[PDB]
């Protein structure tokens, strides 16, 4: 494959995460980068490709609760309940496709770990009314 | 008809005031594209996904990862500027040149035709090194995506060449 990795030098924060799937409620173990606004994540740290991209365009965070996963917050968007959140990953054949998300449910390894995420994510944050101002076009005129 | 499309160029470029005219019909205000963004867009009978790929510097090693099931390449250039046209020529041949975009057909928006000296589509040809490229399927496309001058003569071009 390509190396791709230069993309991913000096990130804000790196770390293992178990990740909740989009459509199918599935846990997966992921080895997450954040760097320049996105939020990337892997499946081995020795990847040179990420499995999946989210774009952190006017996204917030909250803690929950979940029965099974210990130290898990959500991303999601405030403005837009219910709304499919901009994300791209990668198939088995590498064909990059979008993601199917409402929220993403991620469990920590620790609550400190929590913490260090919650506050690195919130700060990397790309905040613009441009992204509200896409989201209420693109749905006034969907069909 | 479908057709996936990337679209690719250096930022500020226009790639982005073009998904959004072509998608909503209206010039919107941009800011930077700190990833992608991706729109599927229905022009007389073809159904365009088009990825809409982050310019700035620190993103264009995360081009490849793009790539694949790419059936057209769209990449935009802005005619007015002169001091990184050799870059985007470079940029461009790299793209090309990938084992998994032999088969894309190039479709090159010259944008920004509004502005004073802006570098006309022959100009374009020669500074991206196009005339030289004999074998492959290239077109230079006028443009002005603020008026939406250019862009779906681009998108008559893609539907015409896709084989
Ligand atoms: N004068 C003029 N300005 C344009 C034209 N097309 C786009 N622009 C402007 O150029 C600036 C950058 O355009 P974008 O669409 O955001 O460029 P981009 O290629 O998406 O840049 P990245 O997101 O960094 O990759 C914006 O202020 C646009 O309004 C044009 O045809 N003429
Ligand atoms: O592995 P299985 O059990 O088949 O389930 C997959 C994984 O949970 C994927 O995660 P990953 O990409 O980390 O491998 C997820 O993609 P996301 O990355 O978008 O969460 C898919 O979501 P949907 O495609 O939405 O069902 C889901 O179908
Ligand atoms: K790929
Ligand atoms: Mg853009």
């Amino acid at each position: 494959g390509n190396d791709l990795t230069h993309t991913f030098f000096n990130p804000d924060r790196e770390g293992w995460l178990l990740k909740l799937g989009g459509r199918v409620k599935t846990w997966k173990r992921r080895w997450f980068i954040l760097t320049d606004n996105c939020l990337y994540y892997f499946e081995y740290t020795t990847d040179k490709e990420p499995r999946g991209i989210i774009p952190l365009e006017n996204l917030s965070i909250r803690e929950v609760e979940d029965p099974r996963k210990p130290n898990c917050f959500e991303l999601y968007n405030p403005s837009h309940k219910g709304q499919v959140i901009k994300a791209c990953k990668t198939e088995a054949d590498g064909r990059v496709v979008e993601g199917n998300h409402v929220v993403y449910r991620i469990s920590a390894p620790s609550p400190e770990e929590k913490e260090e995420w919650m506050k690195s994510i919130k700060a990397s944050i790309s905040r613009d009314p441009f992204y509200d101002m896409l989201a209420t076009r693109k749905r006034r005129i969907a069909n | 008809g479908s057709m996936r499309i990337l679209m690719l160029g250096l930022d500020a470029a226009g790639k982005t005031t073009i998904l959004y005219k072509l998608k909503l019909g209206q010039s919107v205000t941009t800011i930077p594209t700190v990833g992608f963004n991706v729109e599927t867009v229905t022009y007389k009978n073809v159904k365009f996904n088009v990825w809409d790929v982050g310019g700035l510097d620190k993103i264009r090693p995360l081009w490849r990862h793009y790539y694949t099931g790419t059936q057209g390449l769209i990449f935009v250039v802005d005619c007015a500027d002169r001091d990184r046209i050799d870059e985007a020529r470079q940029e461009l041949h790299r793209i090309i040149n990938d084992r998994e975009m032999r088969d894309a057909i190039i479709l090159i928006f010259a944008n920004k035709q509004d502005l004073p000296d802006a570098m006309k589509p022959h100009e374009i040809q020669e500074k991206l090194g196009l005339t030289r490229i004999r074998d492959r399927n290239w077109y230079v496309q006028p443009s002005c995506a603020t008026s939406g001058d250019g862009l779906y003569e681009g998108l008559t071009w893609l539907t015409s060449n896709y084989n």
